[PDB]
RNA sequence: UUGAAGAAUGAGCCUGCGAGUUAGUGAUGCGUGGCGAGGUUAACCCGUGGUGGGGGAGUCGUAGCGAAAGCGAGUCCGAUA
RNA sequence: UGAAAUUGCAUUACGAGUAAAGAUGCUCGUUACGCGCAGCAGGACGGAAAGACCCCGGGACCUUUACUAUAGUUUGGUAUU
Protein backbone atom coordinates (compact mmCIF):
# COMPACT_ATOMS: atom_id res chain seq x y z
CA UNK A 1 0.00 0.00 0.00
CA UNK A 2 2.90 2.34 -0.71
CA UNK A 3 1.22 4.32 -3.51
CA UNK A 4 3.38 6.16 -6.03
CA UNK A 5 3.53 9.36 -3.97
CA UNK A 6 5.27 7.67 -1.02
CA UNK A 7 8.29 6.56 -3.07
CA UNK A 8 11.26 8.74 -2.15
CA UNK A 9 14.98 8.18 -2.67
CA UNK A 10 17.36 7.40 0.14
CA UNK A 11 18.92 10.49 1.73
CA UNK A 12 22.12 11.39 -0.06
CA UNK A 13 21.26 9.24 -3.08
CA UNK A 14 20.39 12.19 -5.36
CA UNK A 15 22.94 14.97 -4.98
CA UNK A 16 21.77 18.27 -6.41
CA UNK A 17 23.38 19.22 -9.71
CA UNK A 18 25.67 22.20 -9.19
CA UNK A 19 24.80 24.90 -11.72
CA UNK A 20 27.71 27.19 -12.47
CA UNK A 21 27.83 30.75 -13.70
CA UNK A 22 24.42 31.72 -12.28
CA UNK A 23 25.19 34.57 -9.88
CA UNK A 24 27.89 35.59 -7.40
CA UNK A 25 26.20 33.66 -4.54
CA UNK A 26 27.44 30.43 -6.14
CA UNK A 27 30.21 29.44 -8.63
CA UNK A 28 29.40 32.63 -10.57
CA UNK A 29 30.99 34.75 -13.31
CA UNK A 30 34.34 33.13 -13.92
CA UNK A 31 32.64 29.79 -13.15
CA UNK A 32 35.43 28.44 -10.97
CA UNK A 33 38.19 29.04 -13.51
CA UNK A 34 39.85 32.22 -12.29
CA UNK A 35 40.98 35.00 -14.59
CA UNK A 36 42.80 34.79 -17.95
CA UNK A 37 45.07 32.03 -19.24
CA UNK A 38 44.55 28.79 -21.10
CA UNK A 39 42.52 27.32 -18.25
CA UNK A 40 40.15 30.28 -18.44
CA UNK A 41 38.88 28.98 -21.72
CA UNK A 42 39.68 25.38 -22.51
CA UNK A 43 42.05 22.91 -20.71
CA UNK A 44 45.63 21.66 -20.80
CA UNK A 45 46.32 18.15 -22.17
CA UNK A 46 47.54 15.61 -19.63
CA UNK A 47 50.60 14.71 -21.72
CA UNK A 48 51.71 18.35 -21.90
CA UNK A 49 54.25 19.54 -19.34
CA UNK A 50 54.83 23.16 -20.33
CA UNK A 51 57.50 22.43 -22.93
CA UNK A 52 59.80 20.57 -20.58
CA UNK A 53 60.39 17.07 -21.89
CA UNK A 54 57.48 15.20 -20.29
CA UNK A 55 57.81 12.13 -18.03
CA UNK A 56 56.49 9.86 -20.75
CA UNK A 57 59.41 10.95 -22.94
CA UNK A 58 62.21 11.22 -20.39
CA UNK A 59 61.54 7.80 -18.91
CA UNK A 60 63.14 5.06 -21.02
CA UNK A 61 60.83 2.65 -22.78
CA UNK A 62 60.42 -0.64 -20.98
CA UNK A 63 61.58 -2.87 -23.79
CA UNK A 64 61.01 -6.58 -24.01
CA UNK A 65 58.25 -8.36 -25.84
CA UNK A 66 55.00 -10.23 -25.30
CA UNK A 67 54.59 -13.93 -25.91
CA UNK A 68 52.07 -14.17 -28.78
CA UNK A 69 50.86 -17.55 -27.49
CA UNK A 70 51.06 -16.99 -23.74
CA UNK A 71 48.43 -18.89 -21.78
CA UNK A 72 47.33 -17.72 -18.34
CA UNK A 73 46.81 -20.32 -15.63
CA UNK A 74 43.75 -19.79 -13.49
CA UNK A 75 45.20 -20.42 -10.05
CA UNK A 76 43.56 -22.05 -7.05
CA UNK A 77 45.20 -22.31 -3.64
CA UNK A 78 45.15 -24.97 -0.96
CA UNK A 79 43.38 -22.62 1.46
CA UNK A 80 40.54 -22.26 -1.03
CA UNK A 81 40.50 -25.97 -1.84
CA UNK A 82 40.24 -26.85 1.86
CA UNK A 83 37.55 -24.24 2.50
CA UNK A 84 35.38 -25.19 -0.48
CA UNK A 85 35.86 -28.96 -0.06
CA UNK A 86 36.04 -29.42 3.71
CA UNK A 87 34.42 -32.86 3.81
CA UNK A 88 37.59 -34.42 2.44
CA UNK A 89 36.93 -33.76 -1.23
CA UNK A 90 37.69 -37.13 -2.75
CA UNK A 91 38.05 -36.22 -6.43
CA UNK A 92 37.97 -32.50 -7.13
CA UNK A 93 37.91 -31.63 -10.84
CA UNK A 94 37.87 -28.60 -13.11
CA UNK A 95 34.07 -28.58 -13.08
CA UNK A 96 34.00 -28.64 -9.27
CA UNK A 97 36.50 -25.82 -8.88
CA UNK A 98 34.51 -23.96 -11.55
CA UNK A 99 31.22 -24.28 -9.69
CA UNK A 100 33.04 -23.03 -6.63
CA UNK A 101 35.14 -20.38 -8.40
CA UNK A 102 37.96 -20.81 -10.92
CA UNK A 103 36.60 -18.91 -13.96
CA UNK A 104 36.19 -21.92 -16.25
CA UNK A 105 37.19 -22.50 -19.90
CA UNK A 106 40.80 -22.00 -18.79
CA UNK A 107 43.68 -24.05 -17.45
CA UNK A 108 43.23 -24.61 -13.75
CA UNK A 109 46.68 -24.67 -12.10
CA UNK A 110 46.69 -25.27 -8.34
CA UNK A 111 49.15 -23.50 -6.04
CA UNK A 112 50.12 -24.30 -2.51
CA UNK A 113 49.69 -21.51 0.04
CA UNK A 114 47.84 -23.28 2.82
CA UNK A 115 47.70 -26.46 4.85
CA UNK A 116 45.31 -28.98 3.23
CA UNK A 117 44.51 -31.18 6.21
CA UNK A 118 42.22 -33.34 4.04
CA UNK A 119 42.95 -35.91 1.33
CA UNK A 120 42.13 -34.70 -2.17
CA UNK A 121 42.66 -35.80 -5.78
CA UNK A 122 42.96 -32.68 -7.89
CA UNK A 123 43.02 -33.74 -11.56
CA UNK A 124 43.90 -30.29 -12.94
CA UNK A 125 46.19 -28.66 -15.49
CA UNK A 126 49.65 -28.20 -13.94
CA UNK A 127 50.52 -27.69 -10.27
CA UNK A 128 53.33 -26.19 -8.25
CA UNK A 129 55.95 -28.34 -6.55
CA UNK A 130 55.06 -27.15 -3.05
CA UNK A 131 51.37 -27.75 -3.72
CA UNK A 132 52.09 -31.28 -4.95
CA UNK A 133 54.29 -32.00 -1.94
CA UNK A 134 51.59 -30.82 0.45
CA UNK A 135 48.97 -32.89 -1.37
CA UNK A 136 50.88 -36.17 -1.15
CA UNK A 137 51.83 -35.33 2.44
CA UNK A 138 48.13 -35.05 3.25
CA UNK A 139 47.56 -38.26 1.27
CA UNK A 140 46.03 -36.94 -1.95
CA UNK A 141 47.24 -36.82 -5.52
CA UNK A 142 47.30 -34.77 -8.72
CA UNK A 143 46.72 -35.84 -12.30
CA UNK A 144 46.98 -34.38 -15.81
CA UNK B 1 90.40 12.04 -30.60
CA UNK B 2 93.69 12.08 -28.71
CA UNK B 3 92.36 9.99 -25.78
CA UNK B 4 90.10 7.44 -27.48
CA UNK B 5 87.86 4.89 -25.82
CA UNK B 6 89.45 1.43 -25.84
CA UNK B 7 87.65 -1.83 -25.09
CA UNK B 8 89.37 -4.55 -23.08
CA UNK B 9 88.30 -8.08 -23.99
CA UNK B 10 89.49 -11.18 -22.16
CA UNK B 11 92.09 -13.17 -24.08
CA UNK B 12 90.45 -16.43 -22.96
CA UNK B 13 86.68 -16.04 -23.65
CA UNK B 14 87.17 -13.04 -26.04
CA UNK B 15 84.44 -11.17 -24.09
CA UNK B 16 84.42 -7.35 -24.25
CA UNK B 17 84.30 -7.04 -20.48
CA UNK B 18 85.65 -3.53 -19.90
CA UNK B 19 85.91 -0.12 -21.54
CA UNK B 20 88.34 2.64 -20.56
CA UNK B 21 90.55 5.33 -22.10
CA UNK B 22 94.26 5.52 -23.08
CA UNK B 23 96.43 8.27 -24.66
CA UNK B 24 97.27 6.74 -28.09
CA UNK B 25 100.42 8.94 -28.09
CA UNK B 26 101.65 7.92 -24.60
CA UNK B 27 100.49 4.31 -25.11
CA UNK B 28 100.44 3.65 -28.92
CA UNK B 29 100.21 -0.15 -28.66
CA UNK B 30 97.37 -2.34 -27.40
CA UNK B 31 97.27 -2.47 -23.60
CA UNK B 32 97.48 -5.60 -21.45
CA UNK B 33 95.68 -5.78 -18.11
CA UNK B 34 94.68 -8.48 -15.64
CA UNK B 35 90.98 -7.94 -14.94
CA UNK B 36 88.16 -10.09 -13.60
CA UNK B 37 86.34 -11.97 -16.35
CA UNK B 38 82.79 -12.80 -15.20
CA UNK B 39 82.44 -15.62 -17.73
CA UNK B 40 85.86 -17.12 -16.98
CA UNK B 41 85.05 -16.45 -13.30
CA UNK B 42 88.60 -15.41 -12.37
CA UNK B 43 91.33 -12.90 -13.23
CA UNK B 44 92.35 -13.29 -16.87
CA UNK B 45 94.58 -11.22 -19.11
CA UNK B 46 92.58 -8.53 -20.91
CA UNK B 47 93.71 -7.01 -24.20
CA UNK B 48 92.52 -3.97 -26.13
CA UNK B 49 90.42 -4.88 -29.16
CA UNK B 50 91.74 -4.18 -32.65
CA UNK C 1 47.12 10.42 -75.41
CA UNK C 2 47.00 8.44 -72.17
CA UNK C 3 44.05 6.09 -72.80
CA UNK C 4 44.34 2.87 -74.80
CA UNK C 5 41.67 2.30 -77.43
CA UNK C 6 42.03 -1.41 -76.59
CA UNK C 7 41.58 -2.48 -72.95
CA UNK C 8 40.91 1.16 -71.90
CA UNK C 9 44.13 1.46 -69.92
CA UNK C 10 44.07 4.85 -68.21
CA UNK C 11 46.48 6.86 -66.05
CA UNK C 12 46.94 6.15 -62.38
CA UNK C 13 47.37 8.80 -59.71
CA UNK C 14 49.86 8.69 -56.86
CA UNK C 15 52.63 10.58 -55.13
CA UNK C 16 56.04 11.99 -55.76
CA UNK C 17 57.74 10.89 -52.54
CA UNK C 18 61.00 12.77 -51.94
CA UNK C 19 63.71 12.09 -49.38
CA UNK C 20 61.82 14.25 -46.88
CA UNK C 21 58.61 12.40 -47.85
CA UNK C 22 56.78 15.64 -48.68
CA UNK C 23 54.28 13.89 -50.90
CA UNK C 24 53.03 15.66 -54.02
CA UNK C 25 50.34 14.55 -56.45
CA UNK C 26 51.56 13.00 -59.70
CA UNK C 27 50.35 10.82 -62.54
CA UNK C 28 51.44 7.55 -64.14
CA UNK C 29 50.40 7.52 -67.78
CA UNK C 30 50.25 4.31 -69.83
CA UNK C 31 52.74 3.94 -72.66
CA UNK C 32 50.30 4.86 -75.41
CA UNK C 33 51.56 4.53 -78.98
CA UNK C 34 49.75 5.82 -82.06
CA UNK C 35 50.07 3.17 -84.77
CA UNK C 36 48.50 2.36 -88.12
CA UNK C 37 45.89 -0.41 -88.00
CA UNK C 38 43.91 -2.30 -90.63
CA UNK C 39 40.74 -3.57 -88.95
CA UNK C 40 38.49 -5.65 -91.19
CA UNK C 41 39.33 -3.38 -94.10
CA UNK C 42 39.58 0.02 -92.45
CA UNK C 43 42.89 1.88 -92.47
CA UNK C 44 43.04 4.27 -89.52
CA UNK C 45 45.14 5.41 -86.59
CA UNK C 46 44.62 4.10 -83.06
CA UNK C 47 46.20 5.03 -79.74
CA UNK C 48 47.36 1.63 -78.50
CA UNK C 49 49.23 0.81 -75.31
CA UNK C 50 52.50 -1.07 -75.62
CA UNK C 51 51.03 -3.94 -73.59
CA UNK C 52 48.26 -4.51 -76.14
CA UNK C 53 50.74 -3.98 -78.97
CA UNK C 54 53.02 -6.66 -77.52
CA UNK C 55 50.12 -9.04 -76.86
CA UNK C 56 49.07 -8.61 -80.48
CA UNK C 57 45.54 -7.46 -79.61
CA UNK C 58 45.95 -4.87 -82.39
CA UNK C 59 46.09 -5.72 -86.09
CA UNK C 60 48.60 -3.77 -88.17
CA UNK D 1 33.60 6.60 -27.69
CA UNK D 2 36.23 4.60 -25.83
CA UNK D 3 39.17 6.62 -24.54
CA UNK D 4 42.50 5.62 -26.04
CA UNK D 5 45.47 5.13 -23.76
CA UNK D 6 48.69 7.07 -24.18
CA UNK D 7 51.12 4.97 -26.21
CA UNK D 8 54.33 6.24 -24.61
CA UNK D 9 52.84 5.74 -21.16
CA UNK D 10 51.82 2.19 -22.09
CA UNK D 11 55.34 1.41 -23.24
CA UNK D 12 57.11 3.13 -20.36
CA UNK D 13 55.16 2.58 -17.13
CA UNK D 14 54.12 -0.44 -15.06
CA UNK D 15 51.53 -0.77 -12.31
CA UNK D 16 52.33 -3.11 -9.43
CA UNK D 17 49.94 -5.36 -7.54
CA UNK D 18 49.46 -2.69 -4.87
CA UNK D 19 48.81 0.15 -7.31
CA UNK D 20 52.34 1.57 -7.31
CA UNK D 21 53.55 3.10 -10.58
CA UNK D 22 57.11 2.23 -11.56
CA UNK D 23 59.34 3.19 -14.47
CA UNK D 24 62.82 2.21 -15.59
CA UNK D 25 65.69 4.39 -14.43
CA UNK D 26 66.87 6.94 -16.99
CA UNK D 27 70.41 7.69 -18.08
CA UNK D 28 71.88 4.25 -18.83
CA UNK D 29 71.27 3.84 -22.57
CA UNK D 30 74.69 5.10 -23.70
CA UNK D 31 77.74 7.15 -22.67
CA UNK D 32 78.41 4.56 -19.97
CA UNK D 33 82.22 4.52 -20.10
CA UNK D 34 82.80 7.54 -17.87
CA UNK D 35 80.10 6.33 -15.47
CA UNK D 36 81.38 4.26 -12.56
CA UNK D 37 79.89 0.89 -11.73
CA UNK D 38 78.21 2.61 -8.78
CA UNK D 39 76.48 5.08 -11.10
CA UNK D 40 75.38 2.27 -13.41
CA UNK D 41 74.07 0.37 -10.39
CA UNK D 42 72.08 3.43 -9.34
CA UNK D 43 70.70 3.74 -12.88
CA UNK D 44 70.00 0.05 -13.55
CA UNK D 45 67.04 -0.37 -11.19
CA UNK D 46 63.32 0.36 -11.23
CA UNK D 47 62.09 3.68 -9.84
CA UNK D 48 58.77 4.27 -8.09
CA UNK D 49 57.04 7.46 -9.19
CA UNK D 50 55.99 10.28 -6.89
CA UNK D 51 52.32 10.71 -6.05
CA UNK D 52 51.71 13.47 -8.58
CA UNK D 53 53.62 11.77 -11.38
CA UNK D 54 51.85 8.49 -10.63
CA UNK D 55 48.46 10.22 -10.77
CA UNK D 56 49.40 11.77 -14.11
CA UNK D 57 50.52 8.39 -15.47
CA UNK D 58 47.30 6.77 -14.27
CA UNK D 59 45.32 9.46 -16.08
CA UNK D 60 47.40 8.90 -19.23
CA UNK D 61 46.72 5.16 -19.12
CA UNK D 62 43.05 4.81 -20.09
CA UNK D 63 42.73 1.98 -17.62
CA UNK D 64 45.65 0.26 -19.32
CA UNK D 65 47.47 -1.83 -16.68
CA UNK D 66 50.87 -0.72 -17.96
CA UNK D 67 53.40 -2.80 -19.82
C1' U E 1 44.31 45.82 -12.01
C1' U E 2 50.16 46.45 -7.26
C1' G E 3 46.51 50.15 -7.14
C1' A E 4 40.16 52.90 -10.26
C1' A E 5 35.04 57.75 -7.91
C1' G E 6 38.49 57.71 -11.44
C1' A E 7 40.31 62.03 -16.64
C1' A E 8 41.30 53.26 -18.01
C1' U E 9 37.24 49.69 -20.46
C1' G E 10 31.54 48.84 -21.33
C1' A E 11 26.65 50.39 -20.64
C1' G E 12 21.26 56.17 -23.46
C1' C E 13 16.57 53.72 -21.56
C1' C E 14 13.00 49.70 -20.72
C1' U E 15 10.92 44.91 -22.30
C1' G E 16 12.22 40.25 -24.51
C1' C E 17 16.35 37.12 -25.86
C1' G E 18 21.62 35.76 -24.89
C1' A E 19 26.93 31.28 -22.23
C1' G E 20 29.06 24.96 -18.27
C1' U E 21 25.07 21.27 -22.29
C1' U E 22 24.53 16.32 -24.32
C1' A E 23 26.31 11.57 -26.06
C1' G E 24 29.55 7.04 -24.65
C1' U E 25 27.74 -1.12 -21.39
C1' G E 26 34.83 6.16 -22.17
C1' A E 27 38.64 7.26 -17.75
C1' U E 28 38.75 8.29 -12.38
C1' G E 29 36.51 9.62 -7.36
C1' C E 30 32.40 10.19 -4.11
C1' G E 31 27.23 9.59 -2.28
C1' U E 32 23.46 5.87 -2.56
C1' G E 33 20.90 1.19 -3.85
C1' G E 34 21.25 -4.11 -5.29
C1' C E 35 23.92 -8.60 -5.03
C1' G E 36 28.35 -10.37 -2.85
C1' A E 37 33.54 -14.44 -3.70
C1' G E 38 31.29 -13.17 -6.80
C1' G E 39 29.06 -8.87 -9.80
C1' U E 40 27.18 -7.89 -14.69
C1' U E 41 25.33 -8.67 -19.49
C1' A E 42 26.21 -6.66 -25.28
C1' A E 43 24.13 -7.83 -29.80
C1' C E 44 19.92 -10.22 -30.29
C1' C E 45 15.15 -13.24 -29.27
C1' C E 46 10.06 -13.00 -27.00
C1' G E 47 6.39 -9.57 -25.12
C1' U E 48 2.89 -5.81 -31.69
C1' G E 49 1.31 -5.77 -24.73
C1' G E 50 5.34 -0.97 -22.29
C1' U E 51 8.81 0.20 -18.82
C1' G E 52 8.72 -7.11 -18.51
C1' G E 53 11.31 -11.94 -19.41
C1' G E 54 15.27 -14.38 -21.80
C1' G E 55 20.47 -13.97 -23.67
C1' G E 56 26.81 -14.87 -19.53
C1' A E 57 29.38 -14.22 -25.88
C1' G E 58 32.09 -11.28 -23.24
C1' U E 59 33.94 -8.35 -19.06
C1' C E 60 35.76 -6.90 -14.03
C1' G E 61 37.11 -9.39 -9.20
C1' U E 62 39.42 -14.31 -8.02
C1' A E 63 48.04 -14.10 -7.39
C1' G E 64 51.89 -12.12 -8.13
C1' C E 65 56.71 -11.53 -10.05
C1' G E 66 59.60 -11.61 -14.79
C1' A E 67 61.75 -8.94 -21.32
C1' A E 68 60.15 -13.80 -21.77
C1' A E 69 60.48 -19.31 -21.42
C1' G E 70 58.61 -19.77 -16.86
C1' C E 71 57.96 -20.14 -11.67
C1' G E 72 54.40 -19.25 -8.13
C1' A E 73 53.07 -16.84 -2.08
C1' G E 74 56.46 -15.91 -3.94
C1' U E 75 59.10 -14.07 -8.11
C1' C E 76 63.07 -11.25 -10.46
C1' C E 77 68.71 -9.57 -10.49
C1' G E 78 72.31 -13.49 -8.57
C1' A E 79 76.27 -18.28 -7.90
C1' U E 80 69.97 -23.61 -6.38
C1' A E 81 74.14 -17.36 -3.03
C1' U F 1 7.73 71.00 -40.94
C1' G F 2 11.47 68.72 -38.24
C1' A F 3 16.65 65.35 -37.81
C1' A F 4 21.86 64.06 -36.15
C1' A F 5 26.24 62.12 -33.76
C1' U F 6 26.19 61.49 -28.31
C1' U F 7 24.18 59.73 -23.56
C1' G F 8 26.49 55.51 -15.96
C1' C F 9 24.28 59.26 -13.37
C1' A F 10 22.89 64.97 -11.90
C1' U F 11 20.31 70.39 -8.23
C1' U F 12 27.38 69.28 -13.13
C1' A F 13 31.30 76.75 -9.36
C1' C F 14 36.38 78.55 -8.22
C1' G F 15 41.14 78.40 -5.39
C1' A F 16 45.14 75.85 -3.13
C1' G F 17 45.61 70.80 -2.13
C1' U F 18 44.93 65.36 -2.21
C1' A F 19 44.33 60.71 -5.02
C1' A F 20 45.99 55.59 -10.53
C1' A F 21 51.09 61.01 -9.68
C1' G F 22 46.46 66.39 -14.66
C1' A F 23 39.23 66.44 -9.97
C1' U F 24 32.23 69.77 -11.39
C1' G F 25 31.88 64.92 -7.76
C1' C F 26 37.46 63.87 -2.25
C1' U F 27 39.92 67.82 1.76
C1' C F 28 40.27 72.84 3.52
C1' G F 29 38.53 77.30 2.24
C1' U F 30 36.33 81.13 -1.19
C1' U F 31 32.23 82.66 -4.26
C1' A F 32 27.47 82.02 -6.01
C1' C F 33 19.19 84.09 -6.12
C1' G F 34 15.66 80.78 -9.81
C1' C F 35 15.14 80.19 -15.37
C1' G F 36 16.17 81.58 -20.21
C1' C F 37 18.30 84.02 -25.37
C1' A F 38 22.35 85.15 -28.71
C1' G F 39 27.42 84.17 -28.81
C1' C F 40 32.98 82.44 -28.02
C1' A F 41 35.84 77.78 -27.82
C1' G F 42 39.86 77.07 -22.11
C1' G F 43 38.16 72.29 -19.83
C1' A F 44 35.04 68.03 -19.32
C1' C F 45 42.29 64.06 -20.52
C1' G F 46 35.26 66.69 -25.57
C1' G F 47 32.75 63.43 -30.11
C1' A F 48 33.89 60.37 -34.38
C1' A F 49 37.62 55.36 -35.72
C1' A F 50 38.70 47.95 -29.90
C1' G F 51 46.30 53.50 -32.18
C1' A F 52 47.98 53.42 -38.42
C1' C F 53 53.74 54.63 -34.14
C1' C F 54 56.07 50.88 -30.35
C1' C F 55 56.26 46.04 -28.41
C1' C F 56 54.13 41.03 -27.94
C1' G F 57 51.06 36.89 -30.51
C1' G F 58 48.91 35.60 -35.40
C1' G F 59 48.49 36.48 -40.76
C1' A F 60 49.52 38.07 -45.50
C1' C F 61 52.46 39.20 -49.57
C1' C F 62 57.60 40.08 -51.26
C1' U F 63 62.96 38.58 -51.53
C1' U F 64 67.20 35.34 -51.52
C1' U F 65 73.57 31.51 -52.40
C1' A F 66 67.20 29.93 -45.69
C1' C F 67 64.79 24.75 -45.60
C1' U F 68 61.90 21.12 -47.99
C1' A F 69 59.41 20.28 -52.54
C1' U F 70 57.61 21.12 -57.57
C1' A F 71 55.93 22.76 -62.88
C1' G F 72 59.28 23.55 -66.63
C1' U F 73 63.99 22.75 -69.09
C1' U F 74 67.86 19.03 -69.52
C1' U F 75 70.91 13.77 -69.11
C1' G F 76 71.18 8.72 -69.84
C1' G F 77 68.69 3.86 -69.64
C1' U F 78 64.51 1.12 -71.32
C1' A F 79 59.74 0.26 -74.07
C1' U F 80 57.65 1.74 -78.82
C1' U F 81 62.30 -0.70 -82.04
C1 LIG G 1 52.80 62.71 -42.51
O1 LIG G 1 52.46 62.11 -41.25
N1 LIG G 1 51.10 62.43 -40.91
C2 LIG G 1 51.03 62.76 -39.50
C3 LIG G 1 50.23 61.30 -41.27
C4 LIG G 1 49.27 61.66 -42.38
C5 LIG G 1 49.27 62.95 -42.89
C6 LIG G 1 48.41 63.31 -43.90
C7 LIG G 1 47.52 62.38 -44.42
O2 LIG G 1 46.69 62.77 -45.41
C8 LIG G 1 47.51 61.06 -43.92
C9 LIG G 1 48.39 60.71 -42.89
C10 LIG G 1 48.37 59.31 -42.36
C11 LIG G 1 47.95 58.24 -43.37
C12 LIG G 1 47.57 56.94 -42.66
C13 LIG G 1 47.08 55.89 -43.65
C14 LIG G 1 46.93 54.46 -43.09
N2 LIG G 1 47.21 53.46 -44.14
C15 LIG G 1 48.20 53.93 -45.11
C16 LIG G 1 47.60 52.15 -43.62
C17 LIG G 1 45.60 54.21 -42.41
O3 LIG G 1 45.65 53.26 -41.47
C18 LIG G 1 44.45 54.90 -42.72
C19 LIG G 1 43.11 54.40 -42.30
N3 LIG G 1 41.99 54.43 -43.26
O4 LIG G 1 42.94 53.97 -41.17
C20 LIG G 1 44.57 56.12 -43.47
O5 LIG G 1 43.71 57.00 -43.43
C21 LIG G 1 45.82 56.35 -44.36
O6 LIG G 1 45.64 55.55 -45.53
C22 LIG G 1 45.95 57.78 -44.81
O7 LIG G 1 45.17 58.11 -45.83
C23 LIG G 1 46.79 58.68 -44.23
C24 LIG G 1 46.57 60.09 -44.47
O8 LIG G 1 45.58 60.49 -45.16
MG1 LIG H 1 32.40 35.82 -8.00
MG1 LIG I 1 28.56 40.26 -12.88
MG1 LIG J 1 38.41 25.68 -10.04
MG1 LIG K 1 38.43 33.76 -16.22
MG1 LIG L 1 37.37 37.99 -17.76
MG1 LIG M 1 46.90 36.98 -15.18
MG1 LIG N 1 44.64 30.07 -14.53
MG1 LIG O 1 46.10 20.24 -13.78
MG1 LIG P 1 44.16 14.91 -27.21
MG1 LIG Q 1 62.87 22.98 -25.15
MG1 LIG R 1 48.08 15.43 -48.28
MG1 LIG S 1 59.09 -6.21 -76.99
MG1 LIG T 1 71.56 -1.39 -25.20
MG1 LIG U 1 80.20 -0.13 -17.02
MG1 LIG V 1 48.83 49.67 -14.67
MG1 LIG W 1 34.58 56.12 -16.50
MG1 LIG X 1 34.10 61.32 -15.02
MG1 LIG Y 1 42.33 49.01 -21.94
MG1 LIG Z 1 30.66 54.25 -24.22
MG1 LIG a 1 22.42 46.07 -23.54
MG1 LIG b 1 32.83 -17.19 -20.98
MG1 LIG c 1 50.30 63.58 -5.10
MG1 LIG d 1 42.43 72.27 -9.08
MG1 LIG e 1 36.96 70.52 -4.75
MG1 LIG f 1 29.42 64.82 -3.07
MG1 LIG g 1 23.72 79.33 -24.04
MG1 LIG h 1 24.57 80.38 -30.13
MG1 LIG i 1 36.22 73.78 -24.66
MG1 LIG j 1 38.81 61.65 -27.29
MG1 LIG k 1 43.96 48.31 -29.61
MG1 LIG l 1 43.44 50.30 -39.34
MG1 LIG m 1 43.07 57.82 -38.78
MG1 LIG n 1 54.47 34.08 -41.38
MG1 LIG o 1 45.11 41.73 -47.75
MG1 LIG p 1 64.68 10.77 -72.94
MG1 LIG q 1 66.29 6.35 -75.55
ZN1 LIG r 1 87.63 -14.11 -20.18
ZN1 LIG s 1 45.61 -1.44 -74.11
Amino acid sequence: AIELHDLKPAPGAHKAKTRVGRGEGSKGKTAGRGTKGTGARKNVPEFFAGGQMPIHMQAPKLGGFHNPFRTEYQVVNLDKVEALFPKGGKITVDDLVSVGAVRDNELVKVLGTGELTVKVDLVVDAWSKSAQEKIEKAGGSVTK
Amino acid sequence: DVRPKITLACTECKERNYITKKNRRNNPDRMEMAKFCPRCRKHTAHRETR
Amino acid sequence: AAVCDICAKRPGFGHNVPWSKKKTNRRWSPNIQRVRVVENGTHKRMNVCTSCLKAGRVSR
Amino acid sequence: PKMKSHSGTKKRFKVTGSGKVTARKAGKRHLNEHKSSRVTRRLTGETVLSKGEAAKVKKLLAGHPGR
